[PDB]
């Protein structure tokens, strides 16, 4: 018998789960309250080999059409000037998620005693580092061929300058990988990925085509066709500790905690860049978080753990309660430090504010009227002299920055919520904006000692920190931020230089 | 319908004006390279460095790190994110490091692939050809069942070895190489186990279940020290780098090469047996492709550091000296599977020309680059005691 | 019944070639039918629309019935007719090279096929006449190909002008 | 010394030419006036694994921009309806020129002695057959995404209803592979090719993008890439024969015969499916025929050449006198048997008749007045009963076909040439177009006696023809073929066979 | 400029809201398939049937075309285009072939590319590894330089064999198959000549050079027949389908066969040879890939063609014996090398044993196809009387 035979995948990994062998020290290297069962088992029965040839088979679609159909059209130029912008920091800030994603599915590969649990986390490991240099090949591409490179080209330090990059990080970078093995699988896997980064992928390639950006979707939803896999990572987590005592303990407080510690930083963040990095709308933020949070994730996902002594978050409707005006609160302190992004933003257009008032009743007697007093006073003419910050300090209202999250807020301005708490200890002082967040600290402050911009920049003129963080475009002269996306009137550092604007902490005023 | 409901911004006649009405007549900055300011390891900017070259969010307090502050949120206990606290060694930037083979994600699964489909043709060829007539039968239900088979947990344990690597690497070029060569280590595993059950396919009474070879593995006499070597360099080290250094430049450098390149890649020729040789070249091209990556890390960047030159190769010197014995050790139960062979398979003479090989080529490959003062006589007698 | 691919005088000669159950027989019916049906010399082109379809059914008849009554040594080297291959070819091509014109040629070469085509004479040795005989055919044809005038040409050819139109 | 070291093509192919060796019968099994020398060099240092991986790369770049974004952008749909219809002829007739290419080169690789120059003419081989089924893609592609799939989807029968595609196959099929070895070549190569082909491709792709179609360009430029190895082919054929005697002899017989037999198809040809198949034009055919072949071919490339004995065709002079017309004279012809194709027509627009008469001055009070009237007797509308054939039956305009080339002509209707050349021999009546194919007939009678589609079709009714070659859609009543492009008022078969229509063999007249 | 000059109708405002307007509100014709009217070999249609079968424009007139009417040009004396003259062999349809692979274009050159990277790859490691210390030198520098060397003539004459098929197949599925047996073909030839230039540049002193292989096939003895066999095929056959079962399915299935896999493959690892079998890998999965369109189109097409088996049978038995001669005269000459061979090496008993897997794996995958009477013992004591 003679017959062409071979082997697959499915046939390795069958004996997959045997290569594993008991010895004193097998056990994981990293602190954590759970025990993830040494029999649990994969879903996806993949090797080494087919693992790339799946991969390899999306990449060249991918590339293939970036290099050759996407370039021929110049779709990297086509598109809405709000838009590229939006793309610096969305593709830049995901990278970072994807990034420590590699380390956070490393540490979970370590934490799994079953052979199986560790091949479906190190699938992921390798997936992560496929979308690392994916959302890299964004920002690459759209500077390479692009209508304005900056920020593009270097985000990955003059992301450093501004304050929304402290709460990614958070989510997205420490969340994952600093803390029990379990608890960062919830904020990546069973609370990040499943709650807010798939729906989000999908939601930015369709509002990146609506603003003609084509590139993105087409990188984009090549990562969205490796999320099956992780969702099953993040659902066989909890099936791995769900017989550990410890688990009915523990396994709650760390969702919630992990729940509460995304939605945070997403809920303001995503609706700003969505809503206001954009021309052309896909759909009012409200609706979309309601079903992401609510429906699909608080609901359908969350209901099939309950089996597994899973409980929906109990910061849920606070999460609600506080979300509505939340990112129209935040864009107000995005642009009022603009100088400090490594992106450009626009002021709402007419169109815009009619969308944004019949979506949001009362959204242009507080948001709309303060943008035109902004506009009228000049913050998008450099000969003015006036950037909005300064608007903030001549009514009073400080800006702080919530010592957990990194998330910015101001209290004595924000339609949303506006608790602030301030406390002392040990000759520090610090403010929270939620009941969760303070909580986080008072119960573990040697996990939360992030310095906030207000720290770091203290007595510093604004001009130089930009300057010595290299927010300068080519010219050496030219800011890479901007108060506007047209092409000319552009700001120079000494535009910024002339405000004589000094960083001072907010928190000092109660001393 | 034909045409669908969703308007395209590229395509949409109004949304599109809209759009290039609103655009710049020019760029609004020439400079289109993206990591343009990193420091090219060659003449220009690669592609691999341009999308793995600080994508890790170091601050400076991490040699090499462009952020600042602290991380916003640590371990219970303090414990920051990544620390210098999870090496021994030191450096003025970890970010120096470049694997000379350019691996980003997409080449490495391009190759992969490639050697994937390759591979599965191949083996419909072979079994269409009944070459498997002409291998001999003791040496395939024997020494490659149980004896290579068993070589599989030992790739797999260096496989894991790397596990707490992938989660401590203090820069992104290191954590790509360090990933790569570790799934590279479970691809091998793998195709030991594929072979074994592509024999089972074409070899009537063969059996592919893993419980011969891991019998002998873990309660055999012939690997012992190996796996000793083994569950210590995965579950005892904690340090990522002593980990990745002695696994590479020591361990599997010396006992991996051997059983590999001088027993098997040596002897399976002998028996009439060219698929073993098949995956074995497979397992010798990654080899030497993770060489590059481990010796451009070590010597190149930590070994040859302009400020802890010294420093570092002291602890690579004492890394090297307190594995350099469990891997000898290693060796010498291996030699016990000589005596085992078919009386006439090799002598003496060739064992000790292969050892020698071996060792003469991890001093000239690793043990000089740190000033490892090696003995290859008292070492390859050290091991030629085992017969 | 009058289509392209099926009408009844593809029909007629399928039954036809249905009673040509002897080799001999077969083989000169295809050779009648070359001489009668092929090449610009056809005694007619009354069925100039289909005989290229009903030569092929001919010429699987006559194949079918030489593997049958042939030995192996024959099937390669002996015509449907019997005759040496080889000294077929041969003498055709000493013929060829003897030619005094391109008319000449023209005759010997098209009469080969007509006389010859395959099912007749074995592949091997036909296409090796196609080689010979097309290359002196070309050289005697090719040369000086524009010296002739259209109106002598014309005369030469033996054609009967119907009609002439020029601005 | 253990450095990594490998060997690459050009390091094997140094060695390539000692690859054949002496034996008595080694030598083409073709007849050829011509000796190709034994140790002719080819321009690419290729083998076939480094053959593969280039063309493989080209493949990864098309495939994935096809199955990706293009697809995503329905590119396949938004394309003009005329050019939808053009690309169902120039893809299809393309593939075949493809094919017998890979046949002819066959050939050539046969006749060669030199192995380098063996190798050359392989490549080739290997490349056509690459080319065959990426035009098969195109049409494969429109088919399964397009506005129009019939005809798209079965184009291989379909085309042997009509007149236009027995010319294509004189050009593209037998001259590629009947006849001296040299004489294929140079019609393949040597003419073909550098004069018709490569610009041709180029700019189809042009054409095909100011109509929408994003689909062709990316085959067609992925197929350009491989042009220089096919140029190098065609020079090399020349060089390998220039040492021969016999070469002084023939080589401007065949050279002359190819330029005119290629020439003769597509002068009116290109310019047809140019002009009248698309809405947006390019450039008019009249100067881009006088820079293709007049300038680029019968110029710079035709010179290069001289230093071997090549000299500009004889013909040359008659080609461009019988050009300016020709195009023009042939869509009446087509459009009037528009029930023969496989694709469907219209009749130029108001906008396009100025855009006509402004390129070729009288061309309104010709073709203009013509198509006016037939649109008055309804040749748009099914309930008609009219189509155009019956308009030259009424005004005695006959429509004959030239016996060599296959290229429909009605000399008493033309503003071009008018000639009509009417022979009897043997018992069958020839109908000559121009004296060149003329002479063609009278010296090689017996390589051109392709029956017509009057000798073919006479006595039959249209109706009957349609139907017995597939010409019908789907719902096998509606005809694949129509007289105007828009997507009511289709014609059906029952509306062609009231009209009654039965082919008469023109010729039959004469006495 | 940024937006540059030249308008497309996809993108371009003004030019793509015309071609909107002229578009129909749904497809003129639902069947979306190109090829729809094909035939299909397997459950549904491939995408290899539809991009391939009938892109040849054969008229009826030759078995299975769907055109009509002779060709426009044909050669002086009047000699078709393509024609059923060019081959012995008759069929009901020339089109009814499949390559069981399915490969057209695009599949064919990314395996082959797959290989080639691949192949680069492995050599950096063999010469990184260092793994030509333990090769024998008098195989490597006798029998892999000049032995296995000459054989690249072998492999490079086969590949010429068929370039008459290129010109003469009579359906673009077979056209296709046999462009790239062949082309296959002389990709191992250079895969023989690669190997030797690598061990050129790792081993000093080897010479690269053809001169010494060359001379081996051009006057050696081992492979006299072995050449006249395939001058004879590639030359003296002027009928396609002879030349392509002749080739595949007669001589490289028993002369070929032996040399790669009984001789080379078999007796390299025995000197601590692993590269040269790395490149027989590729010369035998090839080989097995090419037996499969092989097979199908002389035994499921032609050999079982519903009204032209028997005959086409008696055809191909009749080449089977006109070829089998000159291949065992091929086998018997190359039995002089055994005796070049250091002794010990192996004996013969190995060799009739190696002998009769050939001979016995032909019968099976060809000759049996035929009903041709092939005896086993006589064709081997037939060549065994060439052993020294
Ligand atoms: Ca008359
Ligand atoms: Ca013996
Ligand atoms: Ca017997
Ligand atoms: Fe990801
Ligand atoms: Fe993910
Ligand atoms: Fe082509
Ligand atoms: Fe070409």
């Amino acid at each position: 018998n003679r017959a062409p035979t071979s082997v697959n995948a499915q046939e390795v990994h069958r004996w997959l789960q045997s290569f594993n062998w008991d010895f004193k020290n097998n056990r994981t290297k990293y602190a954590t309250k759970y025990k993830m069962a040494n029999e649990t088992k994969e879903q996806f029965k993949l090797i080494a080999k087919e693992y790339a040839r799946m991969e390899a088979v999306k990449d060249e679609r991918q590339f293939g059409s970036l290099q050759d159909a996407l370039t021929r059209l110049n779709a990297g130029v086509r598109v809405h000037p709000k838009w590229n912008e939006t793309m610096k920091v969305v593709s830049n800030f995901l990278e970072v998620g994807e990034y420590n994603a590699i380390a956070a599915t490393g540490m979970l590969w370590d934490s799994a005693q079953a052979a199986e649990q560790k091949n479906g986390y190190l699938a992921q490991v390798l997936d992560e580092i496929r979308h690392t240099h994916q959302c890299a090949y964004v920002n690459y591409y759209f500077a390479k061929n692009g209508q304005d490179p900056a920020g593009h080209n270097d985000a990955r330090r003059t992301r450093t300058i501004g304050p929304l990059w402290k709460g990614m990080k958070r989510v997205f970078s420490d969340g994952f990988i600093s803390g029990d093995a379990v608890e960062c699988s919830l904020n990546l896997q069973l609370v990040g990925e499943a709650c807010f980064t798939n729906p989000l992928i999908v939601a930015v390639t369709e509002w990146a085509a609506a603003n003609g950006d084509e590139i993105t979707p087409t990188v984009f939803l090549s990562i969205e066709t490796d999320e099956l896999r992780h969702m099953a990572n993040g659902y066989q987590t909890v099936v791995s500790i769900a017989n550990d005592p410890a688990s009915a303990k523990y396994l709650n407080t760390d969702l919630n905690n992990a729940f509460w510690t995304q939605q945070k930083y997403f809920t303001p963040v995503l609706g700003m860049l969505f809503e206001y990095g954009s021309k052309f709308k896909v759909e009012p933020w409200v609706k979309t978080w309601d079903r992401w949070v609510y429906e699909d994730w608080g609901g359908i996902w969350i209901g099939r753990l309950g089996k597994y002594g899973v409980e929906s978050p109990r910061s849920l409707k606070d999460a609600k309660q506080d979300a509505y005006w939340a990112h129209h609160d935040l864009y107000l302190l995005a642009y009022a430090l603009w100088p400090t992004g490594f992106f450009r933003l626009a002021l709402p257009d007419q169109e815009e504010m009619e969308w944004f008032e019949a979506n949001y009743p009362g959204w242009y007697d507080h948001y709309g009227k303060i943008y035109e007093e902004w506009r009228a006073r000049g913050c998008e003419d450099p000969s003015s002299g006036f950037i909005p910050l300064m608007w903030f300090i001549e009514n009073n209202h400080p800006i702080y920055i919530d010592r957990v999250s990194q998330v910015p807020f101001c209290p004595s301005l924000a339609k949303g919520a506006s608790t602030l708490r301030v406390h002392e200890y040990n000759g520090e002082m610090h403010t929270f904006s939620d009941q969760w967040g303070e909580r986080m600290w008072l119960a573990e402050p040697e996990r939360y000692e992030c310095q906030n911009i207000f720290e770091q920049y203290e007595g510093r003129e604004l001009s130089e920190v930009i300057a010595e963080l290299h927010g300068l475009r080519s010219d050496g002269k030219t800011l890479i931020a901007q108060p506007h996306v047209r092409g000319d009137k552009l700001w120079t550092l000494d535009d910024i230089k002339r405000l004589n604007c000094v960083f001072k902490n907010p928190v000092k005023a109660f001393n | 319908s034909m045409l669908g409901e969703r308007r395209r911004g590229l395509t949409d006649p109004e949304m599109a004006a809209v759009i290039l009405k609103a655009l710049p007549e020019a760029p609004l900055d020439g400079n289109n390279k993206m990591g343009y300011f990193v420091t090219p390891r060659w003449k220009r900017l690669t592609e691999y460095e341009a999308l793995t070259v600080y994508a890790q969010p170091n601050a400076d307090w991490i040699a090499g790190g462009l952020d600042w502050g602290d991380w916003t949120q640590k371990f219970h206990g303090g414990r920051p994110s990544w620390g210098n606290e999870t090496t021994e060694l030191r450096t003025v930037d970890w970010f120096k490091h470049r694997d000379p083979l350019r691996r980003w994600h997409a080449p490495y699964v391009k190759d992969k692939a490639e050697e994937w489909r390759y591979t599965d043709r191949f083996l419909q060829g072979y079994s269409a050809d009944g070459q498997i007539r002409a291998m001999n039968p003791t040496w395939r239900d024997e020494f490659i069942n149980r004896y290579w088979g068993a070589f599989l947990f030992n790739e797999y344990g260096l496989f894991n070895a790397h596990s707490q690597g992938a989660r401590e690497a203090l820069s992104d070029v290191t954590r790509v190489s360090l990933a790569f060569w570790g799934f590279d280590k479970i691809d091998i595993a793998q195709m030991i186990q594929l072979e074994r059950g592509f024999l089972a396919k074409i070899v009537p009474g063969f059996d592919e279940s893993t419980a011969v070879p891991k019998a002998e593995w873990t309660n055999g006499e012939v690997y012992k020290s190996a796996r000793l070597a083994v569950e210590g360099l995965w579950q005892e080290v904690f340090d990522w780098n002593e980990s990745a250094f002695s696994v590479h430049a020591v361990y599997d450098a010396l006992f991996g090469q051997f059983v590999r390149r001088e027993f098997f890649q040596r002897l399976a020729p002998r028996f009439g047996d060219n698929l073993t040789p098949f995956f074995i070249n497979q397992a010798q091209t990654y080899f030497q492709i993770a060489k590059q990556g481990v010796q451009d890390l070590y010597y190149n960047c930590l070994g040859d550091d302009p400020e802890f030159s010294d420093y570092n190769r002291t602890v690579m010197r004492n890394w090297t000296g307190k594995w350099l014995e469990p891997t000898i050790a290693a060796l010498r139960d291996f030699m016990g599977l000589f005596a085992k062979l078919p009386a006439g398979t090799t002598d003496k003479e060739e064992i000790t020309a292969s050892l020698y090989r071996v060792v003469d080529d991890w001093i000239e490959d690793y043990a000089s680059r740190i000033d490892f003062k090696a003995d290859r006589d008292q070492i390859v007698k050290a091991v030629l005691a085992g017969l | 019944k009058l289509g392209i691919h099926s009408n009844d005088t593809r029909d007629a000669w399928v039954n036809k070639i249905a009673q040509l159950n002897t080799l001999e027989k077969a083989a000169e019916m295809l050779k009648q039918f070359r001489m009668d049906h092929t090449t610009p010399f056809r005694n007619s082109y009354e069925l100039d629309n289909d005989y290229l379809w009903i030569e092929a059914k001919l010429e699987e008849k006559v194949a079918v019935l030489k593997a049958r009554a042939f030995n192996e040594v024959d099937f390669r080297h002996k015509t449907a007719f019997g005759e040496d291959a080889k000294s077929v070819l041969d003498g055709t091509v000493a013929k060829m090279n003897a030619a005094k014109d391109k008319w000449e040629a023209e005759k010997i070469h098209i009469g080969f096929r007509q006389a010859y085509k395959p099912p007749i004479m074995p592949v091997n040795y036909f296409l090796d006449g196609e080689r010979q005989l097309g290359t002196r055919l070309m050289e005697l044809r090719n040369l000086n190909y524009y010296d002739t005038p259209l109106e002598e040409l014309r005369k030469q050819r033996g054609v009967r002008v119907v009609h002439l139109q020029s601005p």
